[PDB]
């Protein structure tokens, strides 16, 4: 302590009695924690804990020799943010009993950790100024593979779960310190919140008038709060169990930190609270409901790609990692290496994998506001038109499980309202609220539409606006707005009759309106060549799956590309693009082929920019535009189709 | 009337001096050992068998069956009184509630003053310091009752019913004893909750606050309180026991403690418990009187008759090489012929091994579609598979359509929330979904089935529902007629598409007619050389096979590749085959190896898989 | 119908003990002879020696002398049962039989000056001089009514709530039928019991010379009404109780104490 | 499941300038347990502990505390009991009950219910004049001298009551009545309406008499001391309320010192009496001190009588200051010791009391001898042939027409029964 104001911890709930009980050492009532011992143990953990298996890439700006969290405290000194994220795994490795005490008694233990961190920090720094005393965030607790298995025995304990955010309610203010003024002499007093309630003065302390003191709402002190409806991603999925929605609650710093559709590991206290029979009576129900007072949000995932927030953050890569990635870029076959890395167990779909990689990398974001032109879609859209059993669904699922902010819909399982938005009755505030859809939840990510042909036009019409202007203009009875839907669409289509007739042309087989097909800036025909070598090697691969680049480098490469690569058209690439579009239109003028409109010049620009980004060039080049030409041409099998027939 | 102190002594005597030879013929104190366990806190639920009780005290059994709640409490109190004398060491404090109980007992001893008499309300409640729970197991002499017949005349009795579980809430914490802590004295207050609702207390009645005449506002909190795993399920009559024209009747079953997470929707269960009322105040009662709800408090839940949760004879039967054919012929013994069809159905019931190579799942489920003319027993086969498989949902054309196959959203009662209820596919999540009239099934339903086949999931993006379900089921479709109707859509997906054409033939028709007429004569198939296995045995063998994952040795790689390439050449020459067919080969061979109960698949399994595949293929021609 | 009592362990034990005490054939036979005597004499009160009761059963003696009301109720139920056993035709004549006490009362033998709050609900024996002797008024315990319009006949039962909480519904005397027809009370069929109130004063010779007298109010029900007159010296044995006041939202702690005589004997 | 309702259980208060009432009650309990009287030479005893034990065993259920002892052991407790006697007196009463229970805990059957322990108090401080009872001493502890000129009969004041609702018959047992002259306003609404939707009436409660814990209470009329009344004045008066074991402790005529709470009647704040804000004052009595044989004395009497010349020593000792009359003095000793009262089998009686007459000249000290005999006799009244002023000679009995009670006006003969 150095005079810093110790801010309250609304996440830890209303303070309890805190009854000390001597066992004859001096535990807290109902627990086996003694404040002195817990504080000393955590102080020791901070002073001297080193991670032996830590990696320079895992920890950036952290020496694997010096104690871990002392450097974190140094960072908190350098910046103003007085928060310290402490790994429950590290605590378990250091002092296992300390970990068990933390997990079983979070409300009691965590304040001791706060005291210890404040003591150490203010001893080291007698002059650093912080708005409030540092606060400790314990995360990475042993993952709860399914909330449905948690039991009343686990209530009020620190758990950790994973899931995507479905909704985030508005900022709810919470009282912390009521302000009272006398209606006679104007005497002012303050009453801090105590155990989840406030005691009215009932008598003036200056004029002694009974009940002359009135509460001043807008002169009181409040704290932020926010309901967050999150959908659980249970690793353990027992038979017959439907998906799970769990109510979260953020407090005063986690409010509005995770948007809908974001996937997060949330560590927090598992609370059970009563249900009033009516919102007006105080009678409660014998059966409680449960929610999560969120202590920590973690975005990083091992099996996914870097999120938007992580990419935005400056210190995401060490200088060594940056140099390694730049070397990998200067490598000449980086494009094919990354394409092969994508979906490692999908056999030689080189062109489709390259297209999906370009989709992941994405073009450049352009600010055409000054031009009065509108908003240009930098995202790339792909349509895999193929016979059932051609692995298009497998590729769709791989992308869905790979990309952050990914949504998945199939066939007639969706609807226009369910994809765009709708109005429901939030069954915790009894208020009517607006719930997004898949196309919005995937706003800055990907939507995977399997069975893209069984999508009766009523809902397929919605995709026009999304794929053209990245906007979803909803004008319903009460709510008018335009939601950002800057998604990338990966769709899978089956030729009519579920089989590709080798007599009808490309368009006649696809059976999708040109208005829509011109939106997709890549269309891959997954067609089966009756080839001995292909069949034999495919059988070898499929059997090999029955008995036996790094994701890390791929993820880091994509993150760095998005972070600091903004390819710009060069003059030579511009002329090449002009010639490419004229030639492509000339070719597409054929009868049954996929005709090329200026949307296809836009598509070529997008693909060239994506390839330049893959190369980290920062300047789109004739090589990139030529590769875009080649990819768009091999897709649809233009080379293998005559300008008359298919 | 009866003296409940004498009854408590009787139950103590039984619980202490009852012995049985269950443990490998050696005499054992069946309940004494359990008492030792749950005094050490190694066991939670104590299931008193009323057959055991009746073995020496029939009158106690009658009294329990007449006033089960009273005797339930008597047994629980007897157990609690006996625990200290059966404890043989110190518990390791496995639970925070155990920590609370330890502290409470230690402080009561510290402030004991043994000679002093404390007020009846100045004591810890019984339920607050139990950490165990006593249930019954209905006497076998009590014939199970029908949910329809369980009426007001049997309230408070102990009854057992059987039916299909339709709706089951999730497990949520139900307050049993609310604990409050004062802000003046530092004592605790305990409110044992019995009604569905309670009004939290405001003023602390502790002696210190009563003497001080201070405020004594107490704070309800969950830390020191006593919750119990709670669930509420709906249990539905069985079709055979419903009256002529009525619909099946439902009953509400309240499950507590360790009985939770036993049953799931779609299970055939038998529940034994007490028929108890809930007071029905709050409404504007049209008719005067103390009307009340009705429910069964779950004491014993037993999955039965489709999903029940070894011997040298069965080991030898497995060791027999013709065990595969034995099981096949046992599948629907009444149905004459269709030997390869039944073998394919057995392979379906077994299933292949699931694969997870580098971030993508190749499910081991087997998909079979029975195309055939009218009256070739496709419906009978699907119904039999539904009765046989553990988690089986048999869906006809359109009665179960839309949300009848996919999940919907319904308002809750315990929480009043919107809960997601699964459809037929989810109810058969990890079993068999027998789709009948798949050709005539709706387009949305057909697309949902296609999606579940391709992904084992069900994505929904409608208004009230936005979820990605999980349905890892095996589809057994039975359509009727490219011959005359042979969609490439079905061909590209179904791993085994079987055509069942019944061309007239004097000899075969006469044999089938004799089979049918003997069946109608004797309610059973004609006697054969091999007696067909009983459904219980078939389920046991199939279940044991399921957990026998056999791998594919690299030696068979070239053999499989050669067979696949040969089939590709044949299909190309003729007037459909692909990687889906190759995966069908792989999983059928794996399932055959699993049936043989080996760890490595063999050329015999591969050959049998190819043979069944070729039979299916040339059934088209 | 209301909350009846199914089984009562204490009441059953008390009635069994009292019936055993009253049944004397294996013993000398004193109380069997006394019951036969009262049957012959056509009475409905038995005088039971507290000394004999204490001799045969100490616990019943202590219970009877310390909690008299319910104990006397059980004793009288046992007495009626025993009288029915001896001869039911006579037991049917009288609705109830009463149990007066006699003999020696150790600390329950007090004077009106010594009859303090400590003896409330106990059996006490007080010897004193009668000062006041009110008139013998009939108190209706069962009233018969007749409705000339509907020809119906009704019976209203009033419980002896002299010392118990009484609510107006109990004491409502009916005058109109359900449909406001006039009801005529049939005096020849109703049932009344003689009731009297007397006052017992500390004997002038035994009282302290200096101070003023002390007196106690005594209620005598049927069979004990004209046993004493003013100026007589008498021994009254009965329960010392508290009389309820009247309905009121406010009350002082004061209560009016009386003695419901169970037997009265001449000096 | 919504039919039954268990009570509300609670535990002990484990854990945790003004001192809480529980703390002060604990200090009173420790004062009762650990007050030591005596010396190491003569040993030590716990006066209040042993007094509580003996009284409870004998069946008393009351003790007397010394204010000097209380102030010596814990001065703050004494100051509290003086300034706010009522609440602290109740604290002391409950502490006494607890100490009595824990010192007599192994009680025999029957006598199991712990009884309430009244705590009278006395002090060695000089009493204060009744006329000093100003308004600054209201509600305080006051010690005053007076003379009791009346004493009402002992009646029953309820300490606990059980009130039952007329509609649902539910009870509100054990309502703690306040001590002294004060009433209780019954609840107007049956709070137990949750057991059924149809509601109970307004003002539904009837007091159940048989469920009342009553105690003895008495009213006395204290009059100022005649030697305290100023010359030309009236005797001031006061009303005394006496409790369980203060009832009949004093009788009319006794000159007493009363230690009690100066309190006003509190019965509901509701031609003559033109004043406003005036309520009947009275003193709630806590301790009464009435103002004016051990084995050692037993053996003393034995030896003194065993002396040879006991007759001579007694005769010369009775009236030492009167000259001569030795025969009369011996006769006076014989009169004082009396003969032997006898009753023969037939029932007749022979008196054992001697009758002496002293005719003589007026100069002699006959009146002085009579005065000494009256002063020395255990029970002796000195009067005249025509009775005395406001006191007759023999006894008369008169029936009061209103109350019908026979008031027995006792003369000298009946006042000196078993005496002289
Ligand atoms: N192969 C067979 N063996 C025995 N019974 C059969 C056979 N085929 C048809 N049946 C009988 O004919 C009736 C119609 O069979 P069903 O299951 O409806 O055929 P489908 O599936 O073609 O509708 C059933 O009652 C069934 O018992
Ligand atoms: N024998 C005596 N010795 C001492 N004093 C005496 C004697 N006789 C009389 N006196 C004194 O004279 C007073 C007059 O006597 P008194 O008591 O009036 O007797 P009485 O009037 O009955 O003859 C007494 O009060 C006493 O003090
Ligand atoms: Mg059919
Ligand atoms: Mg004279
Ligand atoms: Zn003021
Ligand atoms: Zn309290
Ligand atoms: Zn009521």
């Amino acid at each position: 302590v150095r005079g810093t104001p110790v801010r309250q911890r609304p996440d830890l709930g209303s303070a309890q009695k805190g009854l000390q009980v001597d066992l004859q050492k001096l535990v807290i009532w109902g627990t086996d924690v003694n404040v002195a011992a817990c504080k000393e143990n955590f102080q020791r953990f901070l002073q001297r804990f080193i991670d032996p298996l830590a990696k320079e890439e895992e920890n950036v700006g952290i020496d694997i020799t010096e104690p871990l969290y002392m450097q974190r405290l140094g960072e908190i000194n350098v910046i103003g943010e007085p928060f310290l994220n402490v790994n429950c795994e590290h605590i378990k490795s250091f002092d296992k009993n300390l970990y068990r005490q933390l997990i079983s008694y979070p409300q009691e233990v965590i304040p001791t950790f706060d005291m210890a961190v404040n003591e150490i920090f203010f001893d080291r720094y007698p002059d650093s100024i912080l708005e409030h005393q540092i606060q400790v965030r314990p995360f990475n607790a042993l993952k709860t593979k399914n909330m449905r298995n948690l039991n009343p025995e686990d209530i009020d304990q620190l758990i950790t779960i994973s899931g995507m955010v479905i909704r985030t309610s508005q900022l709810i203010p919470e009282m912390q310190e009521a302000f009272f003024q006398c209606q006679v002499c104007a005497h002012t007093t303050r009453v801090e919140m105590d155990r989840g309630r406030i005691a009215e003065p009932s008598v003036c302390g200056r004029c002694h008038t009974t009940h002359s003191m009135a509460l001043i709402h807008n002169r009181s002190l409040f704290s932020d709060k926010q309901m967050i409806k999150l959908q659980e991603s249970p690793e353990d999925m027992p038979a017959g169990q439907t998906p799970h929605t769990v109510i979260l609650f953020a407090h005063n710093d986690l409010v509005d930190k995770v948007q809908p559709g974001d996937r997060v590991n949330v560590t927090g206290i598992y609370r059970a609270v009563p249900i009033r029979v009516n919102p007006r009576v105080s009678n409660v129900k014998s059966v409680y409901k449960t929610h999560i007072d969120v202590i920590h949000y973690r975005k990083t995932d091992a099996k996914r790609l870097h999120g938007l927030d992580e990419e935005a953050e400056q210190k995401l890569f060490s200088e060594k990692r940056v140099e390694l990635l730049k070397e990998l870029s200067r490598k000449p076959d980086i494009y094919e290496r990354l394409a092969s890395a994508l979906a490692p167990s999908i056999y030689e779909h080189e062109d489709i994998k390259k297209g999906i990689l370009l989709q992941l990398f994405g073009g450049t974001r352009k600010d055409f506001s000054h031009t009065g032109r509108g908003k240009f879609r930098a995202e790339i859209n792909i349509l895999l038109c193929g016979d059932p059993g051609t692995s298009k669904s497998q590729l769709l699922q791989y992308v869905y499980n790979l990309v952050p902010r990914g949504q998945y819909t199939s066939g007639k399982g969706s609807s226009a309202v369910g994809l765009t938005a709708y109005v429901m009755k939030d069954p915790e505030t009894r208020q009517l609220v607006l719930q997004t859809g898949a196309l919005v939840l995937s706003d800055n990510g990907i939507c995977c539409i399997d069975e893209f042909d069984k999508m009766n036009e009523s809902t397929r019409s919605v995709l026009h606006e999304v794929m053209e202007q990245q906007t979803l203009s909803i004008a319903k009875a009460g709510i008018i707005c335009q939601l950002n839907a800057r998604t990338s669409v990966l769709a899978a289509a089956n030729p009519i009759e579920s089989q590709w007739n080798p007599k009808k042309t490309t368009i006649e087989n696809i059976q999708l309106p040109h208005t829509l097909l011109s939106r997709f800036d890549l269309i891959f025909l997954m067609l089966d060549p009756q080839d001995e070598a292909y069949d034999r090697r495919l059988a070898h691969h499929l059997v090999a799956l029955y008995y036996q680049l790094d994701m890390a480098v791929l993820k880091d490469y994509i993150a760095y590309a998005h972070s600091t690569i903004m390819p710009r058209l060069s003059e030579e690439a511009s002329q090449a693009l002009i010639e490419a579009y004229v030639d492509m239109r000339k070719i597409g003028s054929s009868r049954g082929m996929v005709s090329a409109y200026p949307r296809q010049l836009e598509s070529l620009i997008r693909l060239a920019e994506a390839h330049a980004k893959v190369r980290l060039s920062n300047k789109v080049e004739a090589i990139d535009v030529e590769e875009a030409k080649r990819l768009h041409r091999e897709a649809l099998k233009q080379s293998a189709t005559d300008p008359r027939t298919g | 009337l009866k003296d409940y102190a004498l009854e408590k002594e009787k139950v103590k005597k039984f619980l202490q001096e009852f012995y049985q030879d269950d443990e490998l013929g050696k005499k054992q104190f069946k309940y004494g050992n359990q008492l030792v366990r749950l005094a050490h806190r190694e066991q939670v639920a104590l299931y008193v068998d009323l057959d055991d009780v009746a073995e020496d005290d029939p009158e106690l059994v009658d009294s329990i069956c007449e006033n089960a709640r009273r005797y339930a409490k008597l047994f629980a109190d007897a157990v609690q009184e006996l625990l200290p004398q059966y404890k043989e060491r110190e518990v390791v404090n496995k639970d925070v509630l155990d920590v609370y109980i330890e502290h409470r007992l230690m402080m009561e001893q510290r402030s004991r003053d043994p000679g002093m008499v404390r007020s009846p309300q100045n004591q810890y409640p019984a339920e607050l310091m139990r950490r165990f729970e006593l249930y019954f197991q209905g006497p076998s002499s009590n014939k199970p009752r029908v949910i329809r017949e369980v009426r007001a005349d049997s309230v408070g009795k102990l009854v057992t019913v059987r039916g299909i579980v339709t709706r089951v809430s999730e497990v949520k914490p139900k307050m049993v004893v609310a604990t409050y802590t004062c802000d003046q004295c530092g004592a605790e207050t305990y409110q044992p909750i019995q009604s569905p609702t309670f009004m939290p207390l405001i003023m602390c009645p502790s002696q210190e606050c009563q003497t001080n005449r201070s405020g004594g506002r107490l704070y309800l909190q969950t830390r020191g309180s006593r919750f119990i795993k709670f669930q509420e399920m709906k249990m539905q009559e069985h079709s055979d026991q419903v009256p002529v024209g009525n619909i099946p009747r439902s009953i509400t079953v309240l499950v507590e403690g360790e009985n939770t997470r036993i049953a799931q929707p779609g299970d055939h269960v038998s529940v034994t418990g007490i028929f108890l009322p809930i007071l029905r105040t709050g409404f504007r009662q049209v008719v005067q009187g103390l009307l009340s709800e009705t429910y069964l408090e779950a004491h014993r839940i037993v999955k039965m008759n489709k999903s029940e949760d070894l011997t040298r004879e069965e080991l030898r039967q497995i060791a027999e090489e013709d065990f595969y054919e034995k099981l096949a012929a046992s599948i629907a013994p009444e149905i004459y012929g269709h030997e390869d069809v039944k073998k394919a159905l057995l392979l379906l019931l077994v299933g292949g091994v699931d694969q997870s190579p580098r971030g993508m799942k190749i499910r081991g489920n087997i998909n079979i579609c029975l195309m055939g003319d009218p009256g070739v027993a496709k419906s009978q086969l699907l119904s039999y598979i539904d009765r046989l498989a553990p988690r089986s949902q048999y869906t006809t054309g359109r009665g179960s359509s839309g949300v009848g196959l996919t999940a919907a959203v319904l308002r809750d009662s315990v929480s009043g929330e919107l809960t997601l209820e699964g459809g037929a596919l989810v109810l058969a999540d990890q079993g068999v979904c027998c789709i009948d009239e798949f050709d005539k099934m709706a387009e949305a339903d057909r697309t949902a089935i296609h999606e579940v086949m391709e992904q084992q999931t069900i994505s929904i993006a409608k208004a009230g529902i936005l979820t990605t379900l999980n349905a890892r089921c095996s589809i057994l479709a039975a359509a009727n007629p490219q011959n005359i109707q042979l969609p490439a859509a079905l061909l590209s997906r179904f791993d085994l598409l079987w055509l069942i054409q019944d061309r007239p033939d004097r000899d075969n028709d006469l044999r089938l007619a004799q089979h049918i007429t003997y069946v109608h004569q004797h309610s059973r198939q004609p006697p054969s050389q091999f007696e067909p296995l009983d459904m219980k045995l078939m389920r046991r063998y199939i279940a044991m096979c399921r957990e026998k994952q056999p791998m594919v040795p690299e030696s068979l790689a070239d053999y499989i590749t050669a067979a696949y390439v040969e089939m590709r050449r044949e299909a190309w020459a003729s007037k459909y085959t692909s990687a889906r067919t190759l995966l069908a080969i792989l999983r059928l061979s794996t399932a055959l190896a699993r049936l043989r109960m080996v760890d490595v698949v063999e050329k015999e399994d591969v050959n049998e898989a190819i043979r069944l595949m070729e039979m299916s293929k040339d059934s088209l021609l | 119908a209301g909350t009846v009592v199914l089984d009562d362990v204490e009441l059953r034990e008390a009635q069994r003990d009292y019936l055993d005490f009253l049944d004397d054939e294996e013993d000398q036979g004193i109380y069997q002879s006394k019951v036969r005597e009262l049957i012959s004499d056509n009475q409905y009160r038995l005088i039971v020696n507290v000394n004999d009761l204490r001799r045969k059963n100490e616990k019943r003696a202590n219970r009877l002398l310390n909690n008299a009301f319910e104990e006397l109720v059980a004793f009288q139920r046992a007495l009626k049962d025993f009288v029915a056993s001896i001869d039911a035709t006579y037991a049917k004549q009288y609705e109830e039989f009463y149990v007066g006490l006699e003999g020696s009362f150790g600390s329950k033998h007090v004077s009106p000056r010594t009859l303090t709050s400590c003896f409330l609900s106990c059996v006490v024996c007080v010897e004193g001089i009668v000062t006041k002797c009110s008139l013998v008024r009939p108190k209706v315990v069962r009233s018969v009514h007749y409705c000339p319009a509907t020809k119906k006949t009704i019976e209203r039962r009033y419980s002896d709530l002299t010392t118990l909480v009484a609510f107006p519904s109990s004491s409502v005397y009916p005058t109109k039928d359900e449909e406001n027809n006039p009801l005529e009370t049939e005096y020849g069929l109703s049932v009344y019991k003689d009731h009297q109130t007397i006052t017992i004063q500390e004997m002038p010779e035994k009282a302290p010379a200096g101070q003023l007298p002390r007196s106690v109010d005594v209620i005598l029900d049927d069979d004990l009404v004209d046993k004493a007159k003013p100026g007589d010296r008498v021994q009254v044995v009965g329960t010392y109780r508290c009389l309820p006041g009247k309905k009121g939202g406010y009350t002082s702690g004061t209560f009016r104490t009386v003695l419901i005589a169970c037997n009265v004997k001449q000096m | 499941s919504g039919f039954d309702d268990p009570g509300i259980f609670y535990s002990d208060s484990f854990g945790g300038g003004q001192a809480r009432k529980s703390q002060l009650q604990r200090r009173f309990k420790e004062f009762l347990r650990q007050y030591r009287v005596g010396t190491d030479r003569t040993g030590f005893t716990f006066k209040y502990r042993d007094e509580l034990k003996r009284h409870y065993n004998l069946g008393e259920y009351w003790i007397e505390v010394e204010m000097e002892d209380l102030a010596s052991f814990d001065e703050d407790l004494a100051d509290y009991l003086y300034k706010q006697p009522a609440e602290h007196l109740q604290l002391l009463e409950e502490a006494a009950k607890e100490v009595a229970d824990e010192v007599t805990r192994p009680r025999p059957s029957g006598e199991e219910v712990l009884q309430d322990i009244q705590v009278m108090l006395k002090s060695d401080a000089s009493p204060s004049s009744i006329r000093s009872l100003k308004s600054d001493m209201m509600s305080h502890l006051v010690k005053i001298p007076g003379i009791i000129i009346a004493a009402s009969a002992v009646r029953a004041k309820a300490t606990r009551i059980s009130i039952q609702c007329r509609s649902c018959r539910n009870t509100l047992t054990n309502i703690a009545m306040r001590p002294g002259l004060e009433g209780y306003a019954l609840p107007r609404k049956c709070n137990t309406d949750q057991a059924g939707r149809p509601k109970c009436p307004l003002d539904p409660y009837f007091i159940m008499p048989d469920k009342c814990k009553c105690v003895d209470f008495q009213t006395l009329k204290l009059q100022e001391l005649p030697d305290a009344v100023p010359h030309g004045e009236m005797p001031r008066h006061m009303q005394l309320y006496c409790d369980r074991y203060l009832c009949d402790k004093v009788v009319p005529g006794n000159r007493v010192t009363i230690m009690g709470i100066y309190s006003i009647k509190k019965f509901g704040l509701t031609r003559d009496r033109v004043g406003v804000g005036i309520r009947s004052s009275y003193i709630r009595v806590l301790g009464i001190q009435v103002d004016t044989v051990s084995p050692q004395e037993e053996e003393e009497f034995r030896r003194l009588a065993a002396l040879p010349n006991v007759y001579e020593v007694i005769s010369k000792s009775i009236a030492p200051s009167i000259f001569g009359g030795t025969d009369m003095k011996k006769a006076i000793a014989c009169l004082l010791f009396g003969g032997s009262r006898k009753r023969l089998p037939d029932g007749l009686t022979r008196r054992g009391d001697i009758n002496l007459l002293m005719l003589g000249d007026p100069g002699t000290a006959k009146s002085q001898l009579l005065k000494f005999v009256e002063k020395c006799s255990p029970i002796g009244v000195y009067t005249s042939g025509k009775g005395s002023s406001a006191a007759g000679l023999t006894a008369s009995v008169m029936r009061d027409p209103s109350s019908r009670n026979f008031i027995m006006e006792g003369g000298a003969m009946v006042l000196a029964d078993g005496g002289v």
